[PDB]
């Protein structure tokens, strides 16, 4: 799989992760990807698959829970302990890893594993240098979710401007003021059979 | 507080720039006849 | 219009009802923290103003 | 009684119209950004404390557990086409409740 | 505290008989018309 | 810097209140 | 490094099993006949070197020994964790519905 | 769906013997649950005590057992722990503590028998929300 | 003439630049106890114990806020309904760990707002007024007793009152809503139109007033120029407004009576605000919104939810989530 | 009665779960409710003594009608819906109760602070119409042009 | 005598009682006979706490302390056994009670303290030969101090140990490591030390009272930070009797 590919199967760069005055490139926050960690492959003890239920764009947290290929829940991370069924403690959960940086490679050890379910909510997993730029881990958006908002918000401040403008155009006689004179008949009811027409006198 | 660096830069210069647009605007109207 | 044009579909619209609209409130606390948004907070100031 | 009055009557009625006006086009402007997630969620260096100091807390950090608990206790019936299924046990609850 | 306690008493109950003798004070007729 | 700059706007508000107040154009009836 | 001690203690058969030494006493509902009587006899006269010490608290009817011999199957026993027994936690550990 | 003659067959004692009961039944069940009941088993759980709730197979491990007509018009008239071993009328409403809880001093036999169909019925309809408390509403 | 009768004639003056009346006398040292409180609270106060667990919260921007999450935080739990002043406690330390700020500024709040509130009525006699924009006055005074007082008598502590902030007014909003089901709550809804309505009506009241401006200016000059301080002559024509609006809608919809205007304008949200300040002081008492939970059911006795069943959901968030640390018992009684 | 030493049980603040002390020294319950403590009702009195609720009192005196008073009194707090749905704002429909308290007490604070603007209004109107000045002020003799100006 | 309504909001619930200047008797100690410790009551006068300073050039000290938490300090309703051992010394091993109260004092220049004040599972015994209980009896042991907080405690940003989450949900894309000591909660268990000094004994009523002193550490969040020695003085009174 080509890392280019992998790349953009990660929601680190969807364009609807980000924040309003989390600003700069991508890069400030997740940090500059480096190499494809490869894929991860999660299984219990008795050696079933699981996958990872990935995050949804509109959550800016999301708990790690692992189903089997058809939807059943069969581990999780659990906030409350005491009458917890699914941990991955419970389970036996282990990952192993198939092509980038970690090809070939299995934990077993439940706080690593832990830690890789966690990044696979994101989809494929990377690696990043977080020192460079000194990121602080939360997602911004993109050239083009920033040109978008622009435009947008633009386009609809730019609906004020032609109301206005049109406005000052069609009325450009009553811009200081109505007729100080204005006959009371033409705004009265009664008097003009056809609004704002003194021919039309009843 | 690690705050943004540009934050203080960004609030000096929103305050200021129109601020002072004002002030000239208004002295040279006192100072008409 | 917007709002639903930038999200999956109309679905994330709101829907036209009392109670419906009282979840698109809530719905925007918890997911988008809209009370935290300035622009919101200059909305409040002139319909309150 | 407040230190300042109108005194023109044409600004007065002038300014009941700009108020609420620019109130409402304001809100827009939020929510054209909201289209695109583009949210005032954090602020990041509340975040970066937090964090580290597991003794500093706001109204702000307070706010987010509430946040949390209203996304995870509403999305499954709130939203039925992405067939959520939260183990209670994944549940965020403070004590007792 | 005992000393802040007695300054605040005296203090609030100047303030309290200021505004009860200055409503006693003929209030009715301090308007401009009839009086 | 964060801290002494909120103050320093809200200082100038007062300061503001004062001068919209006290320094104001006074309303002429004629 | 750090670790939960809470976690690691779900990898053991405290994690399978009720253990007579650290779970909570409303576990204890799982099975027939052991709550309230001997639940409470249980966590009172605890810790246990091993499962069958559960037979030795005074004062049992046979009745009651019996079901214990019937459910040891479904017991065990690790090490004592603080941070489940103190504060009353094995009586009430903040969970309700 | 509905709320068919089978929803309403359930047992009516340990020896596997079902009752079918009515609508009315049904109907009388659910009323009088909420007369004497729900102040503290809304739901099928117990707000005075969380441990404990209405779930047919919580009833089942019952000691004696709970999970049919009989079980249930029993504990109503000389209600005990779960073990069995102790009994509770004098802080469990009961006809045998109907001087203390006067609600329970006009319920008859048919009154017992009707809140024990509503218990065993309800969860047939309501599944795991039976029980449940608020994760489940 | 003697020396009070001298005082008595500057307290009630009318040549005061700021009027300040018997009222005012009250009035006038409240607010700035008060504020200065307030101010330095806001800046400089250290954590609080709100919910009298231990855990205590900061509010103020040296420790850590910023003016959005900043606020002056409620007194603690422990102390209750309570009467907290600073003499009560065994030292300055003390005071500020148990939130006795909050209840020196509130106190001298609502005794100093309800002196504004008379101040009004007193100099409107004064300059001969009619006496009633302290009555439209009582409709925010109202609310603020709602979140400051009678909430808090209500709940049993003075830790429910509202904060003194912008964040923590958001908690106060968004716990309320878990409580009460406000959204839900007719005087809360109430409330609502009558602060959109008010929105509207000055919006469209302004908009109006402003159309028919009799011209008395240049193109080169604002229209403002055309009205002078005190002038005798209206400076719009009314019945051209009235000719637009009732057109906008149908004749007998539109005001021409200028007097029957501007009294729906001032009662249309003083009413609406009197509802939903009472909204907040029933709630108080725990009268909650409507609970429409579960009440749609099919024929075998399913739940159907509705969007009533939606918003539940919203709210046990809320609700399981909210002070996290405080609940040991399965029930949240106040 | 299920072993709990209640007295020594440290709930997760650190205060006592069931028993913690009021800010003067008093023996209170825990957890919320720290907020109650001034409360007093003849269920309870039984267990308190000179410096509080008596932890002993509380091991041994117990009767079973105090147990029953206080799960009725649980289960009828006054909350509940305006529909007169009984309990907390999330509950589901099932008991039709509003306490007594609630309904008089909301109803009495509606009228009270009506009243309170009824007040005002009769006592403005009062003191306007006896200065004569009700209907509004008089166009030749507007007060206000009389009076120095303020600047 | 006093009843609640007596001393309600006035400070003395949070007082131990106190014993007449003419208590200067002898409790007499049969060694066939079983004793217990009915009531004992720990009332704290001073906290104080042992700065940290940056070089170990001196001995750090142990300085005063102001008491923020108001008057909700004392340790009371304790008892247990109380056995006469083989060489006539007492041992008094705690079994229940008010035996801890969260307490947080401010050293100058304003860092708080909060420490659990405790005697939990107090195991404490006198010199040998005791067969009487007089003014010059001495009690010295040693208790359990565990977590300040219990294990559902939830920080600011939610992270628990029996509850909560594991991780920094805020920062997604953070690397662990460097938070690993603030999201990996810790329950501590230490020891603390106390010596009781006997002032005051009736004889007749098997009532003594003296001064106390006890050393333990203070809360450490969880883990999050490093405690602090504080040392605690204060006067007691316990009733013993026979069991
Ligand atoms: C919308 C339309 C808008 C029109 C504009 C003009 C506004 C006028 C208001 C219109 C409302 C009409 C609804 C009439 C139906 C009704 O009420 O129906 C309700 C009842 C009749 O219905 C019965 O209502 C009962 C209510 O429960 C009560 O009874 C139960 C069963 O015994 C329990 O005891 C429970 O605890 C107790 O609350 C039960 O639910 C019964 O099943 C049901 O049959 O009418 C009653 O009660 C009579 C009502 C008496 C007035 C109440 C005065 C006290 C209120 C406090 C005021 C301050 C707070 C107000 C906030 C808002
Ligand atoms: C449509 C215009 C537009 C767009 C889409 C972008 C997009 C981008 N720029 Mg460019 N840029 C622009 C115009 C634009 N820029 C202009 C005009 C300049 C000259 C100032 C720059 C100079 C610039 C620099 C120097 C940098 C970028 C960078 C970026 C990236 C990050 C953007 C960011 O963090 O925004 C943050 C956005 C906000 C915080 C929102 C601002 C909202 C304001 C404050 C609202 C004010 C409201 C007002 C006061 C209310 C009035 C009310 C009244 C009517 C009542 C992104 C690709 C960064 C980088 O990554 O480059 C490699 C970078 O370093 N840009
Ligand atoms: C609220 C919306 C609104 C309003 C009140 C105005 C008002 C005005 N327009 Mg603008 N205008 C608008 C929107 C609006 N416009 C939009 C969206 C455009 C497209 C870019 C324009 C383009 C425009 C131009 C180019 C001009 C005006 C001008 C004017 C002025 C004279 C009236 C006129 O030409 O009406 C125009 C009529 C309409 C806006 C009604 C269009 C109704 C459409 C045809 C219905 C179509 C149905 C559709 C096919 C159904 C399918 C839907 C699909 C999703 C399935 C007046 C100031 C003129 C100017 O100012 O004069 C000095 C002028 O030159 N308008
Ligand atoms: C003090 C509290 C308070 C106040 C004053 C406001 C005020 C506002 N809120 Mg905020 N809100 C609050 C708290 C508050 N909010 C809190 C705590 C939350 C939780 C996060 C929210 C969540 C929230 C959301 C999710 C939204 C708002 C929006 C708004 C704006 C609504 C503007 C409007 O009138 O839309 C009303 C609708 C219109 C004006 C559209 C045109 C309607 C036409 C003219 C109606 C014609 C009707 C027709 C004649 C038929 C009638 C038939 C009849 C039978 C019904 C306004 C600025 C909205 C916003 O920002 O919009 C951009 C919005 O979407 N708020
Ligand atoms: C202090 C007055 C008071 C109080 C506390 C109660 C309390 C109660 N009533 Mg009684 N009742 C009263 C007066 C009162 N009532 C009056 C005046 C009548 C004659 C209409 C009745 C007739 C009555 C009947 C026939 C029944 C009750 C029942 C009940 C119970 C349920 C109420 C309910 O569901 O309300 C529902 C709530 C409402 C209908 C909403 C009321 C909201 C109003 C309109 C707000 C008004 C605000 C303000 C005054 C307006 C000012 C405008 C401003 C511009 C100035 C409850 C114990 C029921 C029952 O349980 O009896 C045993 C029952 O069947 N009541
Ligand atoms: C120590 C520290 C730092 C303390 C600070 C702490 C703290 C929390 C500070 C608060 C921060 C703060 C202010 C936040 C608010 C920010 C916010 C959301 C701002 C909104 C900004 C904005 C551009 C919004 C867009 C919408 C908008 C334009 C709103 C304007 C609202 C507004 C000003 C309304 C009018 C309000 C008002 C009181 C008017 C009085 C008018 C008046 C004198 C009437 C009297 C009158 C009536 C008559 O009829 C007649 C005839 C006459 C003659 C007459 O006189
Ligand atoms: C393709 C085909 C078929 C084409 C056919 C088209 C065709 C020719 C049709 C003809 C047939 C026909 C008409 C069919 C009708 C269909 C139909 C029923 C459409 C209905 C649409 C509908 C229901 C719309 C909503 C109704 C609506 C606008 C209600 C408004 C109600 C409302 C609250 C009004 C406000 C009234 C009010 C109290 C106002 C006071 C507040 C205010 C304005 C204060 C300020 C103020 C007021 C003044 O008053 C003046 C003076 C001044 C200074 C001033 O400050
Ligand atoms: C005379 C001119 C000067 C007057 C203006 C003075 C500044 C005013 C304040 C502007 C603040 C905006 C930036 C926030 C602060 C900041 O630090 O940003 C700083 C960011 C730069 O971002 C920086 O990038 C760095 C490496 O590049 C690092 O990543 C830093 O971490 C990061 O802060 O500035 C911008 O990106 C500015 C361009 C903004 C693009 C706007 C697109 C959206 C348009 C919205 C339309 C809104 C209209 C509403 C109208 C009603
Ligand atoms: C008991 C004493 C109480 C005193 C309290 C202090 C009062 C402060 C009053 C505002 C003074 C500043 C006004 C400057 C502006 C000023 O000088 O205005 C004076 C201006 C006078 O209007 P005129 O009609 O005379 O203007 C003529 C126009 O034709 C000019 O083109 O008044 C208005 O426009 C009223 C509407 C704005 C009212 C704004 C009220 C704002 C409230 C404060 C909001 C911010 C608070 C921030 C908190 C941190
Ligand atoms: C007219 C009124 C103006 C008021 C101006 C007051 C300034 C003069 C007094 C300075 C006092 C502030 O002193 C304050 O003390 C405590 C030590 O326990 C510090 O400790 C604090 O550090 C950080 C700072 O971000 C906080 O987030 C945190 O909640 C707290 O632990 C503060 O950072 C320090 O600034
Ligand atoms: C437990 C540790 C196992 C490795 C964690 C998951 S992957 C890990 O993710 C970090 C957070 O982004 C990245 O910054 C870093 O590049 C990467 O090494
Ligand atoms: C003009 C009002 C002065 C405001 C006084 C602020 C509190 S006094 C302040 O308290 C801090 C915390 O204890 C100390 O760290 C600091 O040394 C001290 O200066
Ligand atoms: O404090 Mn503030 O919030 Ca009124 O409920 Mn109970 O308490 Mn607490 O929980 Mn929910
Ligand atoms: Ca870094
Ligand atoms: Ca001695
Ligand atoms: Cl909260
Ligand atoms: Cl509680």
């Amino acid at each position: 799989i080509p890392e280019k590919l992998a790349f953009y199967d990660y929601i680190g760069n969807n364009p609807a992760k980000g924040g309003l005055f989390r600003t700069g490139p991508m890069n400030k926050g997740d940090g500059i990807a480096q190499a494809w960690k490869g894929h991860a492959v999660f299984r219990n003890k008795e050696g079933e698959e699981l996958f990872v239920r990935r995050m949804p764009a509109f959550f800016e947290s999301f708990p790690v829970i692992l189903t089997d290929k058809n939807g059943v829940v069969k581990a999780d991370i659990p906030f409350r302990r005491a009458e917890s069924k699914y941990s991955f403690e419970q389970q036996g959960v282990t990952v192993s890893f198939y092509g980038g940086e970690l090809n070939g490679q299995t934990f077993t050890d439940p706080p690593t594993v832990k830690s890789y379910a966690r990044k696979a909510i994101f989809g494929e997993i990377f690696e990043f240098d977080t020192e460079t730029l000194n990121s602080d881990g939360i997602f911004r958006t993109s050239p083009r979710g920033w040109f978008t908002f622009a435009h947008a918000v633009f386009a609809l401040l730019f609906f004020f401007g032609h109301i206005w403008h049109g406005a000052r155009t069609l009325f450009r006689d009553v811009f200081s003021g109505i007729d100080p004179e204005l006959s009371p008949e033409q705004v009265e009811w009664g008097f003009y059979q056809k609004v704002g027409d003194v021919t039309t006198r009843r | 507080m690690e705050v943004n660096q540009l934050g203080l830069i960004a609030t000096a210069l929103f305050v200021l720039v129109p601020s002072v647009f004002l002030i000239i605007l208004y002295v040279q109207t006192e100072s008409q006849q | 219009l917007i709002y639903p044009l930038g999200q999956s579909s109309w679905f994330f619209a709101p829907s036209f009802g009392v109670a419906a609209i009282f979840r698109f409130l809530l719905f925007f606390q918890g997911f988008h923290n809209w009370t935290l948004n300035p622009f919101h907070m200059m909305g409040v100031a002139g319909v309150l103003g | 009684i407040f230190g300042i009055a109108f005194s023109n009557k044409r600004w007065l009625h002038f300014f009941m119209l700009f108020v609420p006006v620019t109130g409402l086009w304001m809100s827009a402007i939020g929510v054209v950004g909201l289209a695109l997630n583009l949210r005032s969620y954090d602020f990041i260096s509340q975040e970066i404390r937090a964090a580290e100091d597991p003794e500093f807390e706001t109204f702000y950090t307070k706010n987010l557990l509430l946040n949390e608990g209203i996304r995870a206790w509403m999305a499954p019936q709130d939203q039925p086409h992405e067939n959520f299924v939260f183990p209670e046990e994944v549940l965020p609850r403070g004590n007792a409740l | 505290m005992e000393t802040l306690k007695i300054t605040v008493y005296i203090v609030v109950t100047f303030f309290v008989l200021l505004f009860v003798f200055g409503f006693l004070s003929g209030d009715p007729a301090r308007n401009p018309k009839r009086k | 810097m964060e801290t002494i700059t909120y103050v320093f706007i809200f200082a100038c508000i007062i300061a503001l209140f004062f001068f919209a107040i006290f320094f104001r154009e006074p309303p002429r009836i004629t | 490094e750090l670790v939960n001690v809470v976690d690691e203690k779900l990898g053991t058969a405290y994690g399978e099993k009720i253990d007579l030494n650290n779970t909570n006493i409303a576990a204890f509902i799982q099975y027939r006949g052991l709550y309230p009587t001997l639940a409470k006899l249980i966590v009172k006269n605890a810790p246990y070197e091993s499962v069958e010490d559960v037979l030795n608290i005074p004062g049992l009817t046979e009745r009651q020994k019996q079901i214990l011999r019937e459910n040891l199957e479904h017991f065990t026993v690790t090490e004592v964790e603080t941070a489940l027994v103190e504060g009353g936690d094995r009586y009430n550990n903040g969970l309700y519905k | 769906a509905e709320l068919t003659p089978e929803v309403l067959t359930v047992p009516l004692n340990s020896e596997g013997k079902t009752i079918t009961l009515t609508e009315k039944q049904y109907l009388e069940g659910k009323r009088l649950f909420q007369y004497a009941c729900a102040s503290c088993h809304v739901g099928g759980i117990t707000k005075t005590n969380p441990s404990l709730d209405l779930r047919t197979e919580t009833l089942a491990l019952a000691t004696p057992p709970r999970d049919n007509i009989e079980g249930l018009v029993d504990y109503m008239k000389n209600p005990t722990t779960y073990d069995g071993e102790q009994e509770i009328a004098e802080v469990h409403p009961s006809l045998r503590s109907a001087d203390i809880f006067p609600k329970m001093r006009n319920l008859t036999e048919k009154d017992l028998v009707a809140i024990a169909g509503h218990i065993l019925v309800e969860p047939k309809i309501l599944g795991d929300k039976w029980g449940g408390g608020k994760v489940y509403y | 003439a003697n020396l009070w009768e001298r005082f008595c004639n500057w307290v009630t003056s009318t040549d005061n630049r700021l009027y300040v009346g018997w009222f005012g006398v009250i009035m006038i040292p409240t607010l700035l106890a008060a504020t200065i409180c307030f101010v330095i609270a806001f800046i400089a106060a250290p954590p609080v114990d709100i919910d009298g667990i231990r855990e205590p919260v900061s509010g103020s921007l040296l420790y850590g806020n910023n003016i959005i999450t900043g606020a002056v935080v409620p007194s603690s739990n422990a102390i209750g309904l309570h009467f907290y002043p600073i003499w009560e406690a065994a030292s300055l330390d003390e005071w500020l760990y148990n939130g006795g700020p909050y209840q020196l500024i509130i106190f001298h709040f609502l005794l100093g707002a309800s002196c504004y509130m008379g101040r009004q009525w007193e100099l409107s006699y004064r300059l001969g007024m009619r006496p009633w924009i302290c009555v439209a006055y009582s409709a925010p005074l109202a609310s603020a007793f709602a979140v400051f007082l009678i909430y808090p008598i209500g709940q049993g502590s003075f830790s429910d009152g509202m904060p003194l902030g912008i964040s923590g007014t958001f908690n106060f909003m968004i716990v309320f809503q878990a409580e009460h089901n406000i959204l839900m709550h007719p005087f809360h809804q109430l409330g609502v139109a009558g602060v959109f309505g008010g929105a509207l009506f000055c919006a469209m009241h302004g908009s109006l007033v402003t159309s028919s401006l009799i011209r008395e200016t240049t193109e080169t000059e604002s229209a403002n120029y055309g009205y002078k301080f005190g002038q005798e002559e209206e400076t719009y024509n009314i019945v051209a407004a009235h000719g637009y609006f009732g057109r906008l809608i149908f004749q007998y919809a539109s005001f021409n009576n200028s007097r029957s205007l501007h009294f729906f304008l001032a009662a249309w949200p003083v009413v609406g605000v009197w509802f939903t300040a009472l909204g907040i002081s029933t709630m108080a008492f725990n009268l909650n919104g409507f609970n429409f939970n579960h009440s749609v059911i099919d024929a075998k006795g399913n739940v159907i939810n509705t969007w009533a069943d939606i918003i539940n959901r919203a709210n046990l968030g809320m609700e399981v989530m909210h002070e996290r640390n405080a609940h040991n018992f399965p029930l949240d009684l106040a | 009665k299920l072993g709990a030493n209640v007295g020594s049980a440290q709930g997760p603040t650190g205060l006592g779960k069931y028993l913690m002390r009021s800010p003067t020294g008093e023996i209170i319950f825990g957890g919320e409710t720290m907020r109650f403590w001034d409360f007093r009702g003849p269920w309870l009195e039984p267990l308190r003594g000179p410096n509080g609720l008596d932890l002993n009192k509380i091991k041994n005196d117990i009767q079973p009608w105090q147990e029953r008073r206080a799960a009725e009194y649980m289960t009828h707090a006054p909350l509940g819906s305006l529909n007169s749905v009984g309990g907390v704002a999330t509950e589901i429909n099932s008991v039709n109760f509003v306490s007594p308290r609630s309904w008089l007490a909301t109803s009495h604070f509606v009228l009270a602070f009506f009243f309170l603007v009824g007040h005002l209004w009769h006592a403005g109107r009062a003191r306007a119409a006896a200065a004569g000045f009700e209907k509004g002020i008089d166009r030749e003799s507007e007060p206000v042009l009389s009076m120095p100006s303020l600047d | 005598t006093l009843t609640y309504d007596d001393i309600v909001g006035t400070g003395l619930a949070n007082k131990c009682p106190t014993l007449d200047d003419t208590a200067r008797g002898a409790y007499p100690i049969d060694s066939s006979q079983t004793y217990r410790i009915a009531r004992l009551c720990l009332q704290p006068t001073t906290f104080l706490v042992k700065e940290e300073p940056k070089n170990k050039r001196q001995e750090a000290e142990f300085v005063p302390t102001k008491l923020v938490t108001r008057e909700t300090t004392s340790l009371d309703q304790i008892q247990g056994e109380l056995k006469v051992n083989s060489d006539g010394s007492l041992t008094f091993v705690e079994e229940d009670g008010i035996d801890f109260q969260p307490v947080t004092v401010q050293m100058a220049g304003g860092e708080r303290i909060p420490l659990l004040f405790t005697v939990k599972n107090l195991v404490a015994s006198t010199q040998p030969n005791v067969t009487s209980i007089t003014t010059s009896t001495d009690f010295k042991g040693e208790f359990n101090v565990p977590s300040y907080r219990t294990a559902n405690f939830l920080d600011p940003k939610g992270r628990g140990l029996a509850s909560g989450y594991d991780s920094a949900i805020a920062l997604p894309q953070a690397k662990e490591e460097e938070l690993a000591r603030a999201n990996v909660k810790r329950f501590s268990l230490t020891k603390g030390q106390i010596s009781l000094n006997v002032a005051k004994v009736d004889g007749r009523t098997g009532e003594i009272a003296g001064t106390f002193e006890s050393e333990q550490l203070s809360d450490d969040d969880m883990g999050a930070h490093e405690p602090h020695e504080v040392k605690i003085q204060g006067v007691f009174y316990a009733s013993i009797e026979p069991a």
